[PDB]
This record gives C-alpha cells, sequence and structure tokens, in this order.
C-alpha cells in the first residue's frame, strides 16, 4: 500500500480491512491512506486485515 | 435478506442495496464498485450461503451494479431493514432521507445537493451524485438512502465518519432501475 496520491476528498465505502500502527482496524485502503496524511506520515501500516 | 444487510464478494464486504425484480426474477442492486471484477456473492464471511452472480456493473462515471439471485431459497423482503420500499424517486434539495449500511446501521439526514461530481482518484470519477450530510463508513457501500417508503439512492462512498459526522454521496437508484429494466417491490 502507498498514499502517494492522497489525500482524497472522498473514499468508496467497500470493507477490506488494514490494520494501522495506532492499532485502529482502517475499513479500506482509501480510509487508511488519509489517516496517514492526516498524521502527517507518521501512523504506518501494521499488516494486512483487522487489528 | 433486505436492503442494508451486508454481503461479501471475493474481495472483501459491501451492503445490499434494494431487492428489485423484473417478470420472475430477482436480483439485488448495489454500489458499481462492489460489482466490479466480483463475480459470485454471499450472505456470510464464511461464503457458505450463496446468493448470486453479478450481471452487470456500472463503474465509475455511473457507482450501480446488479447481481441475480441463484439462491432458491433465502427470502428476498422489499424491505430495508424491516421498512417497507413502495416505490422509487427523484431526490429533491431538503428532502429528509435515511441511510442502513452493513457497517453503521441507519442513520439519517437530508439531501444538500444534487448532480455532484465526486473524484475518487486513478481515473474514477463519478458523477451525477446525490449529497448529503449523513454518515457512512467502510462496508456501507452500495446500501440504500430512502426516504419513507421511497427508494432514492445507492451509497457511493463519501468522507468523515459517523462519530464526528460526515458527507456522502449516493447514486440515484432511478438510473439503475432504468438502466436494468426492473423495479423495486
Amino acid at each position: 500500500v502507498d498514499c502517494s496520491e492522497y489525500p482524497k476528498p472522498a473514499c468508496t465505502l467497500e470493507y477490506r480491512p488494514l490494520c494501522g500502527s495506532d492499532n485502529k482496524t482502517y475499513g479500506n485502503k482509501c480510509n487508511f491512506c488519509n489517516a496517514v496524511v492526516e498524521s502527517n506520515g507518521t501512523l504506518t501500516l501494521s499488516h494486512f486485515g483487522k487489528c | 435478506i433486505s436492503g442494508g444487510d451486508a454481503i461479501y464478494s471475493s474481495t472483501g464486504r459491501c451492503s445490499l442495496g434494494f431487492n428489485v425484480r423484473s417478470g420472475s426474477t430477482y436480483y439485488f442492486l448495489t454500489a458499481g464498485h462492489c460489482t466490479d471484477g466480483a463475480t459470485t456473492w454471499w450472505a456470510n464471511s464464511a461464503r457458505t450461503t450463496v446468493l448470486g452472480t453479478t450481471s452487470g456493473s456500472s463503474f465509475p462515471n455511473n457507482d450501480y451494479g446488479i447481481v441475480r439471485y441463484t439462491n432458491t431459497t433465502i427470502p428476498k423482503d422489499g424491505t430495508v431493514g424491516g421498512q417497507d420500499i413502495t416505490s422509487a424517486a427523484n431526490a429533491t434539495v431538503g428532502m429528509a432521507v435515511t441511510r442502513r449500511g452493513s457497517t453503521t446501521g441507519t442513520h439519517s439526514g437530508s439531501v444538500t445537493a444534487l448532480n455532484a461530481t465526486v473524484n475518487y482518484g486513478g481515473g474514477d470519477v463519478v458523477y451525477g451524485m446525490i449529497r448529503t450530510n449523513v454518515c457512512a463508513e467502510p462496508g456501507d457501500s452500495g446500501g440504500p438512502l430512502y426516504s419513507g417508503t421511497r427508494a432514492i439512492g445507492l451509497t457511493s462512498g463519501g468522507s468523515g465518519n459517523c462519530s464526528s459526522g460526515g458527507t456522502t454521496f449516493f447514486q440515484p437508484v432511478t438510473e439503475a432501475l432504468v438502466a436494468y429494466g426492473v423495479s423495486v417491490y
């Protein structure tokens, strides 16, 4: 997963989760990459799937 | 199974938008972006109860797909959760609407604008969308937007979340009904 073209003002809402380094399950890549940007790069991906 | 319940394809989970039919053939509408690339749909995460296979999918540009039911005995109710839907209508600015989805359940709000363009990136831009101030989160894709016993849209995407508030865009359902020649019941 690469968040370089983010952010995005909107995301589609299918659920294919990813687990972030803040232990939050991100419901899809669009939502996870918008949060990496919002944290100014400090959140990273822990592993694929729910946390 | 009714509007708002979860649906699983090979890649993830979306929500059933509305149960529709043409003649004696039943189908369900959902989001195009969930139908793109999926062939079989199931009703549970373990994939043990089959619902059917994708019959059409329109995404990007529009955001709707339809699945034809191959499971003969699951109940296909014409409702959203248990609210009945008896017809389809066009959205209008100020209309009070409610959405139901498999992750967040039911949430309400109003249409704030029509015909908006939403660019989800990489060439996926969709046009002609209903904007509202209803929140929605991952997994809610394709669930129904309705008003009363009126079907109005299918969830396509948005921003924000339900704890803090968000904006959600929906594909007008009249357009899907007419592209496939089906109707709500």
